[PDB]
DNA sequence: TTTTTTTT
């Protein structure tokens, strides 16, 4: 056959890079041949794929091998796999076989990782076709894993000659001429499913990131393909980097299974479609188990702010560092992010522990910046404007793809996390009702379109509206000062109503603060804690499970009685007591106390009292 | 020559199936399987499979139940072999079933030429997402909720054919249920050609497919639920209904189709499961029958039941009574007397009415819960879509003698109208006039006039429902957010205690957890309603019904004083029957009628609060509260 | 179904 002496040279260099790499940071520069050690671990677990750092092979042999493979990855891949099999035979001959009946050949997936750079979706070019690259972006769509037919096998339906180890092209391929020279069967190739080996496969769609080419352009999208262990390796709707080769997808319909090339196809033309074949995938976007996940210094820092007793106030201060004032509102953020203990009673009734906050401020109150910080600083956080939004896009949508199927809405896109709702006032009343039922149920059911599916839809909602007429009439009542269905009002945990004040001192302070925010830009802000530090502490608190206390039971019952008397009930109901308990849970989580404290209930009582105004 | 079971341990074959297909290997496997069936026994020593065969013949069932653990207990080698290559050993074990059944029931082939093996308790389990190509071609135990079901249509179990060229007859090839035959050749003349199916020789098996979707809870949070299709074959066809959670065990098969090929531009195969044994994941028993019969007593059994209604919800004892009566219901007397008890649960928002409705949902053997805004009147009634051309039923229709939980009170309104007037759903969709008998109880709830209840103006004025709608309710309930420091304190104590008891921190502890908030255990209660409705059929007391007549006449007189209807009398009778049922009384007693009178008189009192409430109270103090 | 000017 074709010598491809360069190919076999690359094979040899690749096996020598896999076995004689002789590099290891463990025990300082002491060489372990980390690829030989990875082969040893491979024997321990008997996987298929081999993780290969691009930088390792780059330092290997001056990176000439890295360059060659990175360009002609497609051409070199069979040689690389053959060399990997040779290495396995050398050191892990057991793994050389799949490893009872006969064990077939084991396929090894060379999933290179840690590439030098990531090229953006628009950076993609035909020049890179077949070259190993890495692409970043969020996963807009995915596919159910399905068994691509890697190696095919067919029984000759005229002589029974069985074929095997037939690689398939994009279109389902079949043997052309019977291997049995005596036989002359050119069709009738009953696929031997048992003999043939199928690899797992999954289509995945991604879109351009916001700060990628935002300049006057719609975010470009790419169809990457997951194979082998990579399948399902990443969750949907998350920014991740995919390393692999650029694959050109010919139209199978043209293959037969502007114009296109022809005269091969034969008379038929052929139109292509570029795509990407991911080899390795990396995402970039218990209390004791969480601590284990943390680094030693990270655990120390955790303990450090745990020891701090002002920690509560400093955290509240850290919230929305750019935003000035409205400290109670920042406290509301913190508490909602912490959430509350969700529980289902013995009777089974589910009791939500989440907190759905609502904000009613005049324009320019920076509520927009408020939500921007919230979502940006919040995982599982979705931001949307009520004025421009569709119910299905917000909760869930039904689409037909070969065939009726479903598409997650904002609630799904952020279920079990923050749900920012900007311009809520402008939001459609019917859509508001859809959310109402969905959030109250903590569940979304797609009854329509024939299908009757249902999804968890559990999450927290940060409603953001403006008072009717762009201004809150203090003479009027919250219910009436803003257009919104009262029952949904009942299930909004909080209502931060933002008013204007002519306090000259406050005006001067805020003006100076803004002007500094522009002068010194980032230098102006200085929260007590870093956002990553804040998130680590927050998750640690999430790990906590507050427990109610006898004194707390009492304090709660008297405080609820006092609230009922205060309204004496347009805004005071059993829902208010439920929110009181949830706020107590959130405060304890901020206090990182497994038990509730009447002080915590006092804080929550003051919070709700202020919300009442 | 045949081989030993230990010899079978040495697979010594290219594949597990390759080993199984070995002739002597097949003989050994069959012998061992028959040995297991006849020999393997419960610890009691009785041949569990012997009794299973006995029943199989008796019931004429064509599917034989099999427990995987039992074979794992003995002959586990065959368990592993089957797991690796389910199809082959399934066929062999089915023949073993032939032999085992015939010896105990000679000539059973007449009753069923064949039998189907039904493995059970398959240890390994995977979710739809868990499924992997490694899993393919092997048995898998999976769970989910059926999304859509197709009608049971016949399929060609066995097929002969006829070459158009000569084609007198072609072999009776067995259809695989996943692909066509496509012989693409003729034995009579060596070549291709149109191979007309031989209608003379062909076996037909019932065929069906139902889509299965991952359970919501099973879905990882944020993760998108996935669904796979599972083909159901004869016997297994039409076991469960769409929207029902189910677990199945079948071979994870697959096949080629250029459709997906072009769709994904890659050589990928569609994957499907051929169900071998289905399982849906309440019914009382003799122990519970006799236990209910004892506890059925005059000792405030009605009161105890009410106390166990919505125990998570404080007070509302009248509401608890109404919902209990609805759960048990009343005996219908067709000719067309309704037996259902339609109850509306009007209340101030956030008054837990939705929560008690959900409680009933959990506490209801069959019920339908829908949202007036989030539920479609079409989805309540029916819809038509291509299957092809087919219709589907509606939620109201889905409610068959089962309480129809609903709230948030258009097309839905007229659908209820037709429903309340007659418990059936007429429809002429696609120019096909027909009716769908729902015959089910209804439960309603809403906010008066979309705002805090108003004592002024009657209850009807406090709502917007048409008076017909109001009357056709067996009863109506009103809840008001009145403020009382003592009641508020009691409610707060109850709520905080509920949160504490429900807190995760707080199995054997369940007995202390229930805290006797419910006098009867909830499970026993659920079985109680089921057993009572199934068996208890109250008999009205004509002698007492005379006093009922004069009482209704008095109520009519007072309505003229300031509006009763025969519907009120029928509601009183129905709820008296329900009272009898709650205490497992097949004979209605005067006390049932007294409670019915009080309840219905109260439901009449809810009308016209500021107008007449006091006058009605004075008039009926003896009729409703006097005794 | 969802989005969508446009008229009714
Ligand atoms: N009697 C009661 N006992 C316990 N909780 C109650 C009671 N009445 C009202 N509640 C509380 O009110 C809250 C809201 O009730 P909900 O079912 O939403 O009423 P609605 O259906 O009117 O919205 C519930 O969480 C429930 O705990
Ligand atoms: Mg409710
Ligand atoms: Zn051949
Ligand atoms: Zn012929």
């Amino acid at each position: 056959k074709v010598d491809d002496v360069t190919g076999e040279k690359v094979r040899e260099a690749f096996e020598q890079f896999l076995e004689d790499f002789s590099v290891q940071s463990t025990d300082t520069g002491e060489v372990e041949k980390v690829y030989r050690a990875q082969i040893e671990f491979m024997k321990i677990y008997d996987l298929n794929t081999i993780y290969i750092d691009y930088q390792h092979l780059s330092m290997r042999e001056n990176g000439a091998l890295a360059m060659a493979i990175s360009e002609q990855y497609y051409r070199f891949l069979p040689f690389l796999q053959k060399g990997l099999r040779r290495v396995v035979r050398k050191y892990a001959p057991e793994l050389l076989n799949t490893s009872s009946p006969e064990q077939t050949e084991r396929v090894f997936q060379i999933s290179f990782f840690n590439l030098p750079t990531v090229h953006r979706i628009r950076d993609i070019r035909s020049e890179k076709i077949g070259s190993l690259l890495s692409i970043s972006g969020t996963v807009t769509r995915t596919s159910e894993v399905r068994p691509e037919l890697y190696k095919a096998s067919f029984t000759c339906d005229m002589c029974r000659a069985i074929v095997d180890n037939v690689e398939q092209s994009f279109k389902y391929t079949e043997p052309t001429f019977c291997p049995n020279p005596s036989c002359e069967n050119r069709a009738f190739w009953t696929l031997n499913v048992t003999r043939s080996r199928f690899l797992d496969w999954q289509k995945v769609r991604i879109q351009e990131n916001a700060n990628e080419i935002p300049t006057g352009s719609m975010p470009r999208t790419l169809d990457v393909i997951l194979r082998g262990d990579s399948v399902e390796r990443a969750k949907p709707g998350d920014r991740c980097k995919f390393t692999g080769v650029e694959i050109v997808v010919p139209d199978v319909t043209q293959l037969g299974l502007n114009s296109g090339v022809t005269g091969l196809l034969g008379v038929r033309d052929l139109t292509y479609k570029i795509s990407f074949l991911a080899c390795h995938v990396i995402s970039i976007g218990d209390q004791e188990v969480f601590l284990n996940s943390l680094s030693s210094d990270e655990i120390n820092e955790l303990k450090e702010m745990v020891k701090d007793e002002h920690i509560y106030d400093k955290l509240v201060r850290s919230i929305a560092p750019a935003v000035f004032g409205h400290e109670a509102v920042k406290k509301g953020i913190l508490l909602q992010m912490l959430g509350g203990v969700h529980k289902s009673t013995v009777e089974g009734i589910k009791l939500r522990g989440d907190i759905n906050i609502c904000v009613v401020g005049d324009p320019s109150t920076s509520k927009s910046q408020f939500l921007k910080y919230v979502v940006g600083f919040a995982p599982r956080s979705v931001y949307t404007s009520g004025k421009a939004s569709s119910a299905a896009g917000l909760t869930a949508a039904v689409v037909r793809d070969e065939d009726y199927t479903i598409e997650a809405g904002a609630l799904m896109l952020a279920d079990n996390g923050i749900c920012c709702i900007d311009e809520f006032d402008k939001m459609d009343i019917s859509d508001q009702v859809a959310i109402h039922e969905a959030m109250e149920q903590q569940t979304i059911s797609i009854a329509k379109a024939g299908i009757h599916a249902t999804l968890n839809a559990r999450t927290s909602i940060l409603a953001a509206a403006n008072p009717v007429g762009g201004r809150y009439n203090r003479k009027l009542s919250l219910r009436g000062n803003l257009n919104m269905t009262a029952p949904i009002m009942s299930r909004f945990d909080l209502f931060f109503v933002i008013l204007d004040d002519c306090n000259e001192k406050i005006d001067t302070e805020l003006a100076s603060h803004i002007v500094d925010l522009h002068m010194k830009r980032d230098e102006a802000i200085e929260p007590p804690f870093s956002a990553e530090q804040l998130r680590r502490y927050i998750k640690y608190a999430r790990t906590f499970k507050p427990i109610l206390t006898k004194e707390a039971r009492s304090y709660l019952v008297e405080k609820y009685k006092e609230l009922r008397k205060d309204d004496a009930s347009y805004r005071i109901t059993v829902r208010q007591l439920e929110s009181m308990i949830r706020l107590s849970e959130a405060i304890a989580r901020a206090n990182c106390v497994d038990e509730i404290t009447p002080s915590f209930i006092a804080e929550a009582y003051d919070l709700l009292r202020q919300s009442i105004i | 020559e045949e081989l030993t079971l230990e010899s079978l341990s040495n697979v010594k074959a290219n594949s597990y199936s390759e080993w199984i297909t070995q002739p002597n290997v097949s003989r050994t496997i069959a012998r061992e399987l028959k040995s297991f069936l006849l020999e393997y026994t419960d610890e009691t020593g009785r041949s569990v499979y012997g009794a299973r065969i006995r029943t199989l013949g008796e019931m004429n069932s064509e599917s034989l139940e099999v427990n995987y653990r039992h074979l794992a207990e003995s002959k586990a080698i065959l368990a592993l072999f089957l797991a690796k290559c389910p199809e082959e050993m399934l066929k062999i074990f089915d023949l073993v079933a032939m032999e085992a059944t015939e010896l105990h029931y000679p000539d059973y082939a007449r009753i069923h030429s064949e039998i189907h093996v039904r493995i059970s308790d398959f240890p390994t389990i995977y979710s739809l997402r868990e499924l992997r190509e490694s899993n393919l071609s092997s048995l898998v135990r999976v769970t989910g909720v059926v999304t859509r079901r197709t009608g049971v249509f016949p399929q060609l179990k066995y097929v002969k054919f006829n070459c158009l060229k000569c084609g007198s007859i072609l072999g009776p090839f067995f259809q695989d249920s996943n692909e066509e035959i496509r012989i693409s050749f003729c034995t009579n003349c060596k070549s291709k050609g149109p191979f007309r199916v031989n209608g003379e020789k062909t076996v037909y098996r019932n065929y069906q497919r139902v889509t299965l979707q991952e359970a919501p809870g099973t879905v990882p949070p944020g993760r998108l639920p996935r669904h796979r299709e599972v083909i159901l074959l004869a016997d297994l066809v039409d076991v469960s209904k769409p929207g029902e959670e189910v677990e199945v065990t079948g071979i994870y098969k697959n096949n080629y189709d250029g459709n997906l090929n072009a769709k994904n531009g890659f050589p990928v195969f569609a994957t499907i499961i051929e169900a071998n044994s289905i399982k849906r994941r309440f019914s009382w028993t003799e122990e519970e029958e006799r236990e209910f019969r004892k506890i059925s007593r005059d000792r405030g059994i009605i009161d105890k039941i009410i106390s166990s209604m919505a125990p998570s919800i404080y007070g509302h004892r009248d509401i608890k009574t109404a919902v209990a009566c609805s759960l048990f219901g009343g005996v219908p007397k067709n000719v067309s007397i309704r037996g259902d008890i339609n109850v509306l649960l009007l209340g101030d928002p956030g008054t837990a009415k939705s929560q008690i409705l959900k409680y009933v949902e959990k506490t209801a053997h069959r019920a339908v819960f829908a949202t007036g805004q989030g539920a479609s009147a079409v989805g309540l009634t029916a819809s038509v879509r291509k299957d092809e051309w087919t219709l589907e039923g509606g939620a109201l229709v889905l409610a068959d003698k089962g309480v129809c939980l609903i709230d948030e009170f258009d097309q839905d309104r007229t659908s209820i109208h037709e429903a309340m007037e007659q418990q059936s759903i007429s429809i002429s969709k696609a120019g096909i006039v027909t009716t769908l008998q729902a015959r089910c109880s209804i439960i309603a709830a809403a906010n008066p006039n979309g705002g805090r209840y108003n004592s002024t103006l009657p209850l009807a004025q406090n709502v917007s429902l048409t008076e017909p709608i109001l009357s056709r309710f067996d009863i109506l309930c009103v809840v008001r957010d009145l403020v009382d420091e003592e009641a508020d304190e009691r409610l707060a104590t109850f709520v905080v205690d509920s949160h504490v008891r429900s807190h995760p921190e707080n199995l054997q502890r369940q007995r202390k957890k229930e805290e006797e908030i419910s006098p009867i255990p909830q499970e026993l209660l659920m079985k109680y309603i089921h057993y009572a409705r199934t068996k208890i059929y109250p008999k009205l007391h004509q002698m007492d019904m005379d006093k009922v007549s004069r009482v209704y006449a008095d109520l009519r007189r007072e309505s003229i004083s300031t509006p009763i209807t025969v519907r009120h009398l029928e509601s009183i009778l129905r709820i008296a029957e329900s009272f009898a049922k709650m205490r497992l009384s097949e004979f209605v007693s005067s006390y049932d009628l007294d409670r019915a009178i009080k309840v219905v008189v109260d439901s009449f009192v809810d009308a016209q609060k500021v107008s007449v409430r006091r006058q009605l109270r004075r008039s009926f103090a003896i009729y409703t509260l006097g005794h």
